[PDB]
């Protein structure tokens, strides 16, 4: 177990709740963090987060962005600085937004922007993914 | 992180636009509430 | 006094009466608000520092105090601030921040410029985590990292008291990165910092609820304070009030009662 | 006079609706003027008070009966310093102020309960019983006004329920002082109910002791007697 | 005497202020006391018997009627005056005027509250009665929240709605100076505020959508004016007749 708190300022969804896993989108890759997991810190990076909760569900997720903690401990906190549930994420907006998004990156500006643009999309990919 | 930390950027900045990118997408009933907990009586002053 | 006088003053407190009282409910539907808001905020801010804890940190090497631009509601801010710039000396590098403004009081002819942001609209549409990010991106920009800061806000206990608080600003990446952090077997001064940011609106948010929650829970008590009194004044002057028309009523009647007749 | 024919020679409790005392007093003291009298402070009448009491001596129980004077009073000023209410406190001991309010709340009958009062309450007179199943329920009104204050503005579980269960007996209370109403049947449809005191007191303790509390409120509205309010209350829990 | 030639006969009595003081010289130039408050007694009764005079009488007597509009021009809001309080215990209720509406430009000036029929609705037409029954509640708890936090504050969007029908039908309550109305165009209007017609509107256009609306049925629905007028009360119909109306014509005044 690891009592796995799944978090944004929207929810926390998982309150340190003894789940099995959460396959979270660090920044290189992801790993699917399991139950109790070492300590690394990991800054998220946006994809699903999905909450292989100890239970044999796993729930959906869409992250965007935060930092999950892995603590030596049992307490893992994804404290995703955006996180949700993907039954409030839209694939068609997603998708349109990435049609956007794509269109946007073509004309956005400096890495930064495009980094944006970028962000979104590959966020866009990320709700995708599952979505 | 070089996609955005590139040069600059924040974890913030990023996870910003991440999350300003889920406030960019969202379903409906649900896209109502995104603004919610943005930036919003954000006035910045440093006064 | 004279009737009038009375009735100025009543006329007042009164409104007053029901200014507070409005400003009573008023408050307390924000602080309804903000009361809701806290759930899974209680959890985030938390959360945001919950890990410079386990994997321990000190500094030998930004201060801030996060609460409102808000009196009437009290002197909470005041409590902070005081609390705030109170320290400062021994801090290293000196860049505060007071985010509330009726903190940037007691810091607020000090400076004026080793104040790095305030925040305005504190509250008002309840003040979030968007924001708190807002606030904390640019913020990092500062020279000013870890001479070790503070964050001052009152931290609620009821809606009517909060402990006006300080916390430390963990803003080593550093020391941090010496120590028992090897345990989180890797990370890196990017993530690492790249949490440390994350924190910062995470907890700013909080920080900032803690202290506005705190404020405007403690407006309604303001306002009740007031009406307290209120509630009184507005019974004594009630006598007064019959008291100087009787005295009048019956004065004349005198005049009348040959006090201006038979006997003019 | 006739109160006194029907209260001496027939034996009775007259009823004697003097409305207003206040008018009363007034008309008196409009001729106190032109007789050239000293009125008094306030204007009054000189002989206010032998007015009042001379009269109110003259109401009374003699033993052959009662007249019982019920005094619609338009208030003077609306406030009783105005010195023939406080003098008419002197001869009160049940008073009656009236709760425009409740009587919005939809209530029938719909006093101020709290002064719906009379300094003749009493665990002696009225007994125990009575008074302090009264002193119960007068306090666990205002105990449910206090609490009505809190939650008006801050929602609910605001209280612990057994607050809210006062609250509700309270309001089953409440709704027990409603009557259903017979010269307004016309209007209301049903019937003025009639409340036998120990039912009465025995009644609300009843709800009081929340031992009707398991039940909804609306039994209690319009009704007389606490067995209608129970048989209402059976009813509303259909 | 009109009131015996069956008559219904109106009187503004304009005013017992003026006559009271006359009155009261009187009295004290024939050495006579006044009374209470310095001012004679009986001039209640003066007008006592006066008002009574005034009555609405059966039918022998032509259904008889006197309706007495009796006036006082307050200074400073002395009820607590003499007469006033003695008035106030004659009337069937009585008209507060604020001005404070008037400075404001609102005419009506009315405080309302203090404004009483005593009597109420049985002389009230049941379309009025029907439409403005439901108004009189939406500015009666309007009103304690047209009192609460009523500076740029926020409300709870139930009470924000109140209050933007509140203020509407405050619009409402005005009238023009030198404009009377009738039963049927207050009722339309009223009705096209309790439906919530032009809650729409933000509040400065209520005036003009009154006229423009009332100019309009003037023009048609004088169909519906006569009507109302006629049955003297809505049906289901005449409401149906107005709910277009209103919805499309406002639609119209509006855009």
């Amino acid at each position: 177990q690891m009592s796995f708190t799944f978090a944004s300022p929207t929810q926390v969804f998982f309150n340190s709740a003894n789940v099995r896993q959460v396959d979270v989108p660090t920044q290189t890759g992801a790993f699917g963090i399991l139950a109790a997991h070492v300590p690394t810190l990991q800054v998220l990076r946006p994809g699903l987060v999905v909450v292989h909760a100890e239970d044999g569900t796993t729930s959906k997720y869409f992250v965007s962005s935060g930092s999950v903690t892995v603590n030596a401990d049992s307490s893992v906190q994804l404290l995703a600085e955006e996180a949700v549930t993907l039954d409030m994420l839209d694939l068609g907006a997603a998708k349109a937004n990435l049609e956007k998004a794509q269109s946007e990156l073509l004309g956005a500006a400096d890495e930064a922007t495009r980094a944006e643009i970028q962000i979104r999309i590959e966020a866009n990919e990320a709700l995708v993914k599952a979505l | 992180v070089a996609y955005w930390r590139q040069a600059g950027l924040s974890y913030i900045r990023y996870s910003q636009i991440c999350a300003k990118a889920v406030r960019d997408a969202l379903k409906t009933e649900f896209k109502a509430n995104a603004m919610k907990t943005s930036g919003s009586t954000i006035k910045i002053v440093k006064v | 006094a004279t009737l009038k006088d009375i009735t100025r003053r009543l006329k007042s407190i009164k409104n007053i009466q029901k200014i507070t009282k409005s400003m009573k409910m008023v408050a307390a539907a924000k602080y309804a608000r903000a009361e809701r808001e806290l759930k899974p905020a209680r959890v985030y801010g938390v959360g945001s520092l919950a890990l410079y804890e386990k994997a321990d940190i000190k500094t030998p090497e930004l201060i801030i105090g996060v609460s409102s631009d808000r009196g009437l509601c009290g002197a909470i801010h005041s409590s902070v601030a005081k609390q705030m710039k109170s320290e400062a000396a021994n801090l290293k590098e000196v860049k505060i921040i007071g985010v509330g403004d009726k903190i940037r009081s007691i810091l607020h002819r000090t400076h004026s410029d080793q104040f790095l942001v305030t925040f305005k609209e504190v509250g008002r549409r309840p003040p979030t985590f968007g924001d708190a990010s807002v606030i904390a991106l640019e913020l990092l920009n500062s020279g000013y990292e870890f001479d070790e800061g503070s964050i001052i806000f009152n931290r609620f206990r009821s809606v009517i008291s909060y402990k006006t608080e300080e916390k430390p600003i963990f803003s080593l990446d550093t020391i941090s990165s010496a120590e028992s952090m090897s345990i989180y077997d890797d990370i890196d001064a990017d993530v690492l910092r790249n949490y440390q940011e994350y924190s910062l609106a995470n907890i700013i948010y909080y920080s900032l609820k803690e202290s506005t929650t705190s404020e405007q829970s403690a407006r309604m008590t303001a306002m009740d304070n007031a009406s307290k009194n209120a509630s009184e004044m507005i019974d004594k002057l009630t006598l007064t009030f019959n008291r100087t028309r009787q005295a009048v009523i019956t004065k004349e009647l005198i005049e009348i009662i040959s006090g201006a007749a038979a006997l003019d | 006079t006739v109160a006194e024919y029907f209260r001496d020679q027939e034996g009775q409790d007259v009823l004697l609706f003097i409305d207003n005392i206040f008018r009363f007093t007034q008309a008196g003291s409009e001729v106190s003027a032109l007789l050239g009298r000293i009125p008094s402070a306030v204007g009054y009448q000189p002989t206010l008070a032998t007015d009042m009491g001379t009269m109110q001596e003259r109401i009374t129980t003699t033993k052959k009966g009662s007249i019982t004077s019920v005094q619609a009073i338009y208030v003077p000023a609306d406030d009783l310093t105005d010195p023939a209410p406080a003098t008419t406190f002197a001869h009160l001991d049940a008073t009656t102020v009236l709760s425009r309010a409740i009587a919005e709340l939809g209530i029938y009958p719909a006093v101020d309960p709290l002064d719906s009062t009379s300094r003749i309450m009493d665990p002696n007179i009225v007994g125990s019983e009575h008074y302090d199943v009264a002193r119960g329920v007068q306090k666990i009104l205002q105990d449910y006004k206090s609490l009505q204050d809190i939650i008006a503005i801050l929602g609910m579980d605001e209280l612990s329920e057994e607050d809210k269960l006062t609250v509700s007996r309270a309001r089953k209370i409440q709704r027990f002082l409603s009557q259903p109403f017979q010269v307004a049947e016309v209007f209301t449809g049903h019937l003025g109910k009639l409340v036998p005191l120990k039912e009465t007191i025995k009644g609300f303790q009843q709800i009081l002791a929340g031992e009707y509390d398991h039940l909804p409120e609306q039994a209690f509205y319009m009704v007389g007697p606490i067995e209608e309010a129970v048989a209402k209350a059976d009813k509303l829990a259909e | 005497y009109f009131r015996d030639n069956g008559k219904h006969a109106l009187i503004i009595y304009d005013d017992l202020s003026k006559q009271a003081v006359a009155y009261r010289q009187m009295s004290l130039l024939l050495r006579r006391p006044p009374g209470r408050e310095a001012y004679p007694g009986d001039v209640f009764y003066l007008h006592s018997r006066l008002l009574e005079r005034a009555a609405k009488m059966n039918d022998a007597f032509g259904g008889g009627s006197l309706t007495a509009l009796p006036v006082i021009e307050t200074q400073a809001g002395d009820v607590s005056a003499y007469i006033p309080t003695n008035v106030i215990s004659i009337t069937d209720g009585q008209i507060f005027l604020e001005t404070e509406l008037f400075y404001k430009g609102i005419r009506p000036a009315i405080n309302v509250g203090l404004s009483v029929s005593r009597v109420g609705s049985a002389a009230q037409t049941r379309a009025m009665k029907q439409v403005a029954g439901t108004m009189k509640l939406e500015l009666a708890q309007y009103r304690e929240v047209a009192a609460f936090a009523q500076f740029g504050s926020d409300l709870d969007a139930a009470t924000q709605q109140l209050l933007s029908r509140g203020v509407r039908l405050t619009e409402l309550l005005k009238q023009g100076q030198y404009s009377p109305m009738a039963i049927e165009e207050q009722v339309a209007v009223i009705y096209a505020g309790v439906r919530g017609y032009l809650d729409k509107l933000e509040p400065s256009k209520i005036t003009k959508f009154e006229n423009a609306f009332l100019s309009h049925v003037i023009s048609q629905h004088q169909a519906l004016l006569g009507k109302i007028r006629t049955d003297g009360k809505i049906s289901e119909e005449s409401d149906a007749k107005l709910k277009e109306i209103v919805t499309n014509f406002l639609a119209g005044f509006e855009a």
